[PDB]
RNA sequence: UCUCUCUUUGCCGGCUUAGAUCAA
RNA sequence: UUUUUAUUAAAAAAUGGUAUGUUUUUUUU
């Protein structure tokens, strides 16, 4: 990370970790090789939380830009 | 051409100047004047262009087709300094000037430089035999001397306090150092050194 | 008010400059073994002299 | 005081413990109305070393104008005539074999021609006048007369210390000449006459009228030693080309010639180097080609004033005949 | 992507753009002002009147300002939460800094970057907290008192007195009015601090005004030497001292720059002590350094004292040899100033004294920061190096003791030498043999009997118990792991027990308050029955005494191996085996890599400069240990490779073909370089597995840098001479010349010169020292190494001969015939030559011709204020011109890679970009100056057939009106003068203008037409003839041809080389008529005249010296 | 050429330059003195301008703490300063002033400057003397500085902020002589 | 209740190696 | 005791050096 780290969630359901920091990018981090695998890009500032659905494949991230 | 205005110089000598200007521009042109750019634009050709004359030669239109000459290929810088650098002839000059003679010395060893001088000297009927000297020679002995150090009349001074290869530049904004001295030196052979140390 | 810039000219009065620092709040007060020291030093200085 | 060289051709201001008699002098100098005392910065010793009365200026100034009137007079061996103290033989013939090169004394060392006597007849230096009696060959005598009672009478311009010094530069900067400033000072004096004579304007523009006085009443008398000779003296130029003025001063100042080094210095035909006074205009236009009349030395630096350009091929034709 | 952005637009809003390392700073301070709005918007309660977050960011920014500044930042009226959440804030702005810091300035230490911008940032970072914490330390020395306590302070003070009135010292006295050296110290002085500048422009106010002084006391000295002497009766407060550090990559030195009128009186004071001292005999002969020996010598002085010590090799009864290298911790930062007084006025006089102790006391200033120095020692004082080296004389006396110093030193009235007893009775009595203190290392040598050793390991053992053998983990903490294991040091029991006792007693002799020894820098070797070899590391060079008696085995007499004898026996006893520290490999490569990133590093000349100044600086100080050392021959391979490298990435091609050896190592008046070279080496390689093991033979050899072709680029080392041979030779060349004296003495002659001729130049005091001019000058100037090892304290240039003066030791290399081997060795001159543009000059021959400087233009220029563009040009102006030197080399052929694109209106080819060599050509041909060219060549060609207008084919000539594009196109080539017969000749295979055997009676042709085309060869292709020859048979043979008649004559001109030849079918009349013609054409053109001026001039390369002179 | 006496003009422009800019831009502030280095410019500052210099005669508890001071740190009067209260020059110049008293009152009744007297004079600080009261005409190169701190001192608005106010004149010109033209149409 | 005046009156560009340098 | 073999590279763009901003009407009644 670039700048401070400022979400995390361990997924319950995939071997995988993702988090989010002030420096605007969301990584996915493969628990299985410790090694950052995706990417996700839009946000517009920092990232000032990360969340996990329960159930579907899917992640929510909110931040500075006003936007969930 | 007007010189360009020249108010802009006023005093402020070299280290506060601004720049040159060759078009009341801060820009250099020409690759040895420092500039980026050199040619016209960073080319050979000329803003109107080139071309040959029309050649004709049947042993009488020839004629009319004349020699090459050396203006008409140059340009203003070429021409600047082809008059810059024309220094040839002089002769004259050299042979009646710098230091004749003097000193019983070189007047037995050293030739005459004053040649048609001593001719003018069998004009005046010199017949010296010893020469004739005068008290500015000891006057002229001063442009050899000193011209004072701001010092008095009977002030002595000290001796410890009196002091007085090659290839392309480092740059002249690159300065000097202990970098930029001959690292092979054979100078200085026995000027600076003695020839003999009182043992006692 | 800062002692570095300010971008506008808004000219400050010595006071207010003075005032704006931390000076007075650090103490300036110095041990009790200098004392100490340098009679002991003057001491031995005059034993060993004389 | 000041020494002349004559191997160099140049002057110096230089610094010389005074003599014996120059310090009676100081000493008395004190004391007219009422008792003084005088503190001469050294002792007594010292007094006792220098020399007791300064040189003539006959033994420090330059002879050439003297052998000129010798040679008039009728005087072959200049060592026949009584000296009070004898000059320096050396000086002599420096100025001997000046004169030589420039015409005014033959091989035998007599005065050459009506060339030598007419030179002999004049007041001023036989370097200035060779141009004026030359120029009656050209029918241009005029603005070389000009140029001639301005080289004589003095600095026609006035340099102020104060703030004045950029308006002294503005009003000078309507007459900056291409040529040099000998072509800047013969447009002064002919604009100077031409503005009534108003000492106003002269005040305005920074031009010393006296010194131009000074050269009309030179060129009167010079006009009269011209008529002396029945030379006529309403010649004038009437084209632009300051060329054939160029060939007489040429002719005028042959020794005095340098053309720009890469170093910023000059190089006289004498192989002396030189640098350009700041006061005259071409301070740094790299003129390839200059001639130059007066050299002052400093003790680094070799001056030269009077800075006009000049073109090869005039020095070459000049030369070769 | 092309054409959607063609058809589309931009597309630009909405895009993010990622933080690249560029924008971290500026995107962190937007998080972290965003972050304080929150804050500020939360605390507040409702209805407070909102409108405050700017004020409130603008004293968070003011608070963070004065954090960097080291200022307390307290401010009345802030409400208590709002000042705690910027405290806060501040807080972690600050711990971001120093981790950032922390973080660069260990890559910088490592070597990963290059940036100039990130060395300058990290230096601010680290001066910033260096100061803050020097200013903590001040603060927190006034709060708790002096940390050397009454008690240790008077039993120094008893000690140092006991020690003085032993050897009868005589006090230094104030400066007479009637002192008779009082000129020559003043001299020597001035001419100290007029070494630091020269005559470049680049003087600031500080060093105009220092400058102008320095003329004025020349000028005018007796009242200089009055106010001198005023100023140290009278002055006790001084003008603030600037600080700052000095960059060497791996740690930072801190420069002190003082005002000019205190410089001349402090150098002054330094030299006037220096001498007074000296004469007085106050410092003992183990204090170092001196002006005896430079620092080489005094390791080889060690390595023979230490070998002349009585039965030293000798362990059959368990004696023990512990020679324990050790740094006075911080000591330099606890010299307490009043303690300090106190004992200087027992040396000098009460002013003196009071002078020098006032003179620490002053005000450092970095910036906006500031703090009174009132606890350390300020090094950058030029009498700093006498400050230290008494204070320092008195740690000597507490490690000693005044017994075993009165033992070492000798008598008062007949010293001692320098490690040598006045006999063994003395010498065996204590432990302690040998003992030298430098500046602030501390060797020394002690030997031990059975019983002694046993007796101080079991005291070490009682107060420190080791139960688990702990004290075998950390000993030797990677220092000497340059040599192969079983050369290092055995960690035996016994022997560990030993060398970690001497240390703890040796720690213990010292109080704390005012220095330490840290086992991290010490390194006690210990030699027994057990481990063979002695080692130590003194200065920059890491050193192995093997004894003959224990090596049991065979290894080759290496240039690098001293030889040690006895004096006793006069026969070698044992070897010493000298390597280059790690310490000294990786400042050589902090001085390379700080070459390369500087302000200067634009010219290639100065690079060279450079390179050859730090190459000669390196092999001059290690001789032949910068030999046996293999980390610095492939360290000089890869630091000279990137010098080179550094040249061709500023000419955009860094193809290896393009500069071969010629261009950076022929001397720098041929045009190149004239760059040293120590890399062009094998470097020897031996089995890894048994390397780091054991000393194998050298089974293989590794290449180093690597020359194209066959070229052997002399060795720079092969020229100096080697230590150990310079120093039998000094011994040898000094005894002869004092037996000589002695005979001169004998009888009442004068020693002159031509009766040393032999030996002129040999001791490391040179001959040549005794016959000098400035020689009674000279007998004055004392403590000089000491300060010149110091001055790296005061300026901020790094000096690299700071072990040497020429004027006190003399020129002890002498690199001269260096030239004429490279020049050898690159194919003399005439092959040098055939790589450079010295023919298209057209100059006759290259005895007369010289190089100018600078140009003029540069030199008016060199004050005047430029733009950055300008000034970039300015600089570039000398690349240019070696460039424009080297075309034919540069410009070659023969490349690996390259788009071959013809220059426009123009001959030349032109393979790559390189827009340096571009530039240049344009430059040389800025008319239209090659079809020129090629028109005044065919006219001057038309004349002289004019005048042979009546011969044979004299029925037709025309020379047609060509193309105005033929000259500069070599696809084809359109018609020249045309011949048409009107007769029937017979002509064979046209030839050349070189045969006299030539059958012309094979053919039957009747007409011939002659052409020119010009051409600019290159190194690699310029034989003119094989050029015109495979020209003429591919234009004629061509089946489309603009030539009218089917055969005639082609002529070629070479502009760079200035040849030519021709290839045609040959009538009688014709061929010797072109032979006459071109050579007087060649010589005469208008074109090729103004061509070769003006590449004269590009080049500024004159004629001889005037023909008139 | 450089340095001086600090006239008292000098003073007044360093004070009024310390108030509009500050103390950390030195080189600034010694722009407008012509005549004096940044060096210069902040040692009188700090050793003789700025107002927490108290000038005022010596009160008699300072005294005896400034005996007992340099009793206790012989020299170092750099970190005397501090705690007595004063400058170091001051501190020294009034222990030199205490030590000659007490050598006048002994020559009543009865140290060795006779090592300082067989030199000349102390020569004073430049910086440390108080300003030279100024002429009624103090020369005229002060007048031309002075007006130019004048015109420095409240210039303001930055340097190239005179570009956008001079293009919104221009314009307001050209778009006022439109509308002429075409009332005049 | 108008008019005038005064007074009380809580009140409404950023970052970095101070970015780096500086003699008529 | 006889013999050996080992071969890095490599050029283009922008920084970077002829800034930039301005600029012509068909209805009144």
């Amino acid at each position: 990370h670039i700048a401070t780290v400022r979400g995390l969630a361990v997924s319950p359901r995939h071997p995988y970790l993702f988090s989010c920091g002030e420096d605007k990018m969301v990584k996915c981090w493969d628990l299985e090789t410790n090694k950052v695998i995706r990417h996700y890009h839009g946000h517009l500032s920092g990232v000032y939380a990360l969340k996990l659905h329960p159930t579907l494949d899917v992640l929510v991230t909110a931040g500075r830009d006003a936007v969930a | 051409f007007d010189l360009e205005p020249s108010r802009i110089n006023q005093g402020v000598p070299v280290w506060k100047q601004e720049a040159r200007d060759e078009r009341n521009r801060k820009r250099f042109h020409g690759a040895f004047t420092g500039g980026f750019s050199a040619g016209y634009f960073n080319t050979v050709g000329s803003k109107e262009g080139w071309q040959p004359k029309s050649w004709k030669s049947s042993r009488n239109e020839n004629k009319s087709v004349h020699g090459m000459t050396i203006d008409d290929i140059m340009d203003e810088e070429d021409r600047a300094d082809q008059e810059l650098s024309k220094v040839y002839t002089s002769k004259i000059n050299t042979i009646d000037t710098s230091i004749p003679i003097d000193d019983p010395l070189l007047r037995e060893f050293s030739n005459r430089d004053d040649s048609i001088g001593e001719k003018m000297l069998k004009n005046l009927g010199w017949n010296g035999h010893d020469f004739v000297i005068s008290p500015f020679q000891g006057y002229y002995d001063d442009t050899k001397l000193t011209n004072q150090a701001y010092h008095g009349i009977g002030y002595q001074a000290d001796d410890v306090f009196q002091l007085e290869r090659g290839g392309f530049g480092s740059g002249v904004l690159n300065d000097d150092g202990i970098e930029d001295q001959d690292i092979y030196d054979l100078g200085a052979p026995k000027m600076r050194y003695d020839k003999s140390i009182n043992i006692t | 008010i800062s002692n570095w810039k300010n971008p506008k000219g808004y000219t400050i009065p010595l006071d207010k400059r003075l005032a704006a620092d931390g000076r007075g709040l650090n103490d300036v007060e110095i041990n009790d073994g200098f004392a100490k020291f340098s009679e002991a030093l003057y001491t031995v200085e005059r034993q060993a002299r004389e | 005081q000041r020494i002349y060289n004559p191997y160099t051709r140049t002057s110096k201001l230089i610094n010389v413990p005074i003599s014996k008699s120059s310090a009676i002098q100081r000493s008395g100098r004190a004391g007219r109305t009422m008792r003084g005392k005088v503190f001469r910065l050294y002792t007594e010793k010292a007094y006792s070393l220098m020399k007791e009365e300064f040189e003539a200026d006959i033994l420090n100034c330059d002879m050439s104008p003297l052998v000129l009137f010798l040679k008039g007079l009728g005087l072959k061996n200049i060592l026949q005539f009584p000296f009070f103290v004898r000059p320096p033989t050396v000086h002599l013939m420096a100025a001997l074999e000046d004169l030589y090169l420039l015409g005014v004394l033959d091989e035998s060392g007599n005065l050459t021609d009506p060339l030598g006597i007419q030179i002999s007849n004049s007041f001023l230096d036989a370097n200035i006048s060779k141009a004026l009696l030359t120029s009656n060959q050209f029918g241009c005598t005029h603005e070389i007369l000009s140029i001639a009672s301005i080289l004589t009478a003095g600095e026609v311009f006035y340099n102020p210390t104060s703030s004045s010094k950029n308006d002294a530069f503005v009003a000078h900067s309507s007459f900056f000449a291409n040529e040099g400033d000998i072509i800047t000072a013969l447009n002064v004096f002919e604009s100077f006459v031409g503005n009534k004579k108003d000492l106003q304007w002269c005040r305005k523009n920074y031009l010393n009228y006296q010194t131009l006085r000074q050269a009309l009443d030179i060129r009167t008398h010079l006009v009269r030693f011209l008529n002396k000779f029945s030379i006529p003296t309403a010649q004038r130029l009437p084209s632009s080309d300051c060329s054939k003025i160029l060939k007489c001063l040429l002719d005028g100042f042959v020794r005095n010639v340098a053309h720009l080094q890469n170093d910023g210095s000059y190089k006289t035909i004498g192989g002396k180097q030189v640098w350009l006074d700041s006061s005259s205009v071409l301070h740094e236009k790299k003129t390839p080609w200059i001639m130059y009349s007066s050299a002052v030395e400093s003790e680094t630096q070799i001056f030269v004033k009077n800075i006009s350009k000049i073109e090869s091929f005039w020095l070459d034709k000049y030369y070769k005949r | 992507n092309l054409l959607a952005r063609q058809f589309e637009g931009r597309h630009s809003t909405g895009v993010a753009k990622q933080i690249t390392k560029q924008r971290v700073d500026s995107h962190q301070d937007l998080e972290l002002r965003a972050a304080v709005m929150n804050d500020i918007l939360d605390m507040i309660p409702e209805g407070i009147r909102q409108g405050k977050s700017k004020t409130i960011l603008q004293h968070l920014s003011e608070a963070w300002r004065c954090w960097k500044a080291n200022i307390p930042w307290k401010v009345p009226g802030l409400p208590a939460p709002i000042e705690n959440m910027i405290l806060r804030y501040v807080k972690s702005k600050a711990d971001w800094w120093t981790s950032v810091a922390h973080f660069n300035r260990e890559r910088i230490r490592r070597g990963a970057t290059v940036d100039k911008t990130v060395a300058k940032k990290n230096l601010g970072r680290l001066t910033r907290l260096w100061l803050k914490a020097e200013q903590e330390r001040q603060h927190n020395y006034l709060k708790d008192g002096p940390y050397v306590t009454a008690d240790e302070a008077v039993a120094i003070y008893t000690t140092f007195v006991h020690w003085l009135e032993s050897r009868r010292f005589q006090p230094i006295p104030f400066p007479p009015l009637s002192y008779k050296h009082d000129t020559k110290l003043l001299v020597l002085a001035l001419e100290r601090l007029k070494e630091a500048y020269s005559v470049k422009g680049r003087l600031n106010q500080s060093q105009r005004e220092e400058l102008a002084l320095v003329e004025q006391a020349y000028d005018n000295p007796h009242e200089m030497l009055s106010q001198i002497k005023r100023r140290l009766l009278t002055m006790r407060t001084f003008k603030e001292v600037g600080i700052e550090f000095m960059d060497m990559y791996s740690h930072l030195i801190p420069v002190y720059s003082v005002d000019p009128m205190e410089k001349i009186c402090d150098a002054y004071l330094d030299q006037y002590l220096w001498f007074e001292a000296d004469r007085r005999h106050l410092f003992p002969s183990w204090v170092k350094p001196s002006d005896s020996e430079p620092p080489p010598l005094l390791v080889y002085k060690w390595c023979q004292g230490i070998n002349n010590l009585t039965d030293v090799w000798e362990t059959s009864n368990g004696e023990c040899n512990v020679l324990m290298e050790t740094r006075l911790s911080k000591v330099f930062e606890k010299v307490d100033l009043t303690l300090l007084n106190r004992l200087m006025s027992l040396l000098m006089d009460t002013n003196l004294a009071s002078y020098a102790s006032a003179k620490n006391n002053v005000v450092l200033s970095y910036k906006d920061m500031s703090h009174t120095n009132s606890y350390g020692l300020v090094r950058g004082l030029q009498f700093s190096s006498f400050i230290w080296q008494f204070y320092g004389l008195v740690l000597d006396l507490l490690i000693l003791g005044l017994q075993r110093a009165t033992e070492i030193a000798g008598p008062a009235d007949a010293p001692n030498d320098f490690l040598h007893f006045k006999d063994q009775a003395t010498e065996t009595s204590h432990p302690i043999r040998l003992y030298t203190r430098y500046i602030d290392k501390v060797y020394i040598m002690f030997r031990f009997t059975d019983e002694e050793s046993r007796d101080l390991i079991q005291r070490f053992l009682n107060e420190n118990p080791d139960p688990t053998n702990s004290n075998v983990v950390n000993y030797s903490k990677g220092k000497k792991n340059c040599w192969p294991r079983d050369a290092r040091m055995r960690l035996m029991k016994h022997d560990v027990n030993l060398g970690r006792a001497v240390f703890w007693e040796i720690r213990n002799r010292l109080p704390r308050s005012l220095t330490t020894l840290e086992w991290e820098d010490t390194f006690p070797s210990v030699y027994s029955k057990d481990n063979p070899n002695l080692l130590f590391s003194m200065t920059g060079f890491e050193v192995r005494i093997l004894p003959k008696i224990r090596q049991n085995e065979e290894f080759s007499l290496k240039d690098g191996v001293w030889n040690l004898t006895d004096n006793r026996t006069k026969q070698r006893t044992a070897q010493a085996f000298i390597r280059v520290t790690e310490d000294g490999i990786n400042q050589f490569g902090n001085r390379i890599r700080q070459i390369l990133m500087s302000s200067g590093s634009t010219t290639f000349t100065k690079i060279a400069n450079k390179w050859n100044t730090a190459l000669i600086a390196l092999m001059t100080y290690y001789r032949e240990a910068a030999i046996s050392t293999p980390e610095l021959l492939d360290l000089l391979v890869k630091c000279e490779s990137k010098i080179q490298t550094r040249v061709k990435i500023s000419l955009n091609s860094k193809m290896p073909s393009r500069f071969p050896p010629a261009v950076f190592y022929s001397p720098k008046e041929l045009g190149g370089l004239g760059m040293l070279s120590m890399g062009h080496v094998l470097i020897p390689q031996s089995d890894l597995r048994w390397s780091k093991q054991t000393d194998t033979g050298i089974t293989h050899f590794r290449s180093g840098m690597t020359t194209n072709g066959e070229h052997l680029i002399p060795n720079l080392y092969r020229y100096i001479q080697p230590w150990e041979s310079e120093f039998i030779d000094s011994q040898r060349v000094w005894a002869e010349y004092a037996m000589k004296r002695q005979e001169a003495l004998q009888q009442n002659r004068r020693l002159t010169l031509e009766d040393l001729e032999d030996s002129w130049d040999r001791g490391i005091p040179r001959i040549n020292t005794l016959f000098q001019k400035d020689r009674h000058t000279l007998a004055y100037d004392k403590g000089w190494r000491v300060r010149t090892e110091f001055k790296q304290y005061q300026l901020l240039k790094n000096n690299p001969f700071w072990w040497t003066s020429q004027r006190h030791d003399g020129k002890l290399w002498q690199l001269n015939n260096y030239r004429v081997d490279v020049i050898q060795a690159l194919g003399g001159v005439e092959g040098i030559l055939e790589h450079t543009m010295f023919k298209a000059t057209g100059f006759p021959s290259w005895e007369g011709l010289f190089w100018e400087k600078a140009s003029g233009f540069e030199e008016s220029m060199k004050f005047k204020k430029l733009t950055n563009a300008q000034r970039s040009g300015l600089n570039q102006i000398p690349n240019r011109r070696f460039t424009l030197w080297w075309s034919p080399t540069i410009n070659r052929a023969n490349v690996y890679v390259g788009f071959q694109v013809q220059l426009d209106l123009t001959g030349i080819m032109m393979h790559g970009k390189i827009p340096t060599l571009k530039i240049s050509l344009i430059q040389i041909f800025r008319s239209h100056l090659w079809q020129k060219i090629h028109e005044s060549v065919v006219w001057d060609l038309c004349q002289v057939l004019d005048q042979e207008l009546e011969s044979l084919q004299i029925e037709t000539v025309q020379k047609e009106t060509i193309h105005p594009r033929k000259s500069y196109k070599m696809n084809s080539s359109c018609a020249d003068i045309l011949l048409l017969a009107a007769y029937k000749w017979n002509v064979s295979r046209p030839s050349l203008l070189n045969d006299n055997r030539d059958v012309l009676d094979n053919t039957t042709t009747n007409k011939y037409w002659i052409d020119v085309q010009l051409r600019f060869g290159d190194y690699d292709s310029h034989d003119i003839e094989r050029y015109t020859r495979a020209k003429f048979l591919d234009y004629s043979t061509d089946a489309q041809s603009m030539y009218p008649s089917p055969t005639g004559v082609l002529i070629g001109i070479d502009l760079c080389y200035n040849m030519h030849s021709a290839y045609g079918n040959w009538i009688p009349g014709m061929k010797p008529l072109i032979q006459q013609s071109m050579n007087k054409i060649m010589k005469a053109n208008p074109a090729l005249y103004v061509l070769r001026e003006r590449i004269r001039k590009g080049l500024q390369l004159y004629a001889s010296e005037p023909q008139e002179q | 050429l450089k340095g001086g006496a600090w006239k008292n003009t000098e003073d007044e422009i360093l004070k009024a330059a310390v108030s509009k800019y500050g103390k950390n831009q030195w080189a600034r502030i010694s722009s407008l003195l012509v005549r004096k280095t940044p060096k210069q410019c902040k040692a009188r500052w700090y050793e003789w301008i700025d107002p927490s210099i108290k000038k005022t005669e010596w009160s008699r508890e300072e005294d005896e703490k400034l005996l007992h001071l340099a009793k206790l740190l012989p020299t170092q009067w750099r970190t005397i300063a501090p705690i007595v209260g004063r400058t170091a020059t001051q501190c020294l110049e009034r222990y030199q002033k205490l030590l000659d008293d007490l050598e006048a009152k002994e020559n009543e009744q009865l140290n060795d400057p006779n090592s300082r007297l067989r030199f000349g004079e102390a020569e004073p600080n430049l910086e440390t003397l108080p300003a030279l009261p100024d002429a009624i005409d103090m020369d005229e190169d002060e007048k031309e500085m002075l007006s130019e701190a004048r015109a420095r001192l409240a210039n303001t608005q930055g340097k190239k902020a005179k570009r956008k106010d001079r293009e919104k004149q221009l314009e307001l010109t050209r778009r006022l002589s439109h509308l002429q033209k075409r009332r005049e149409l």
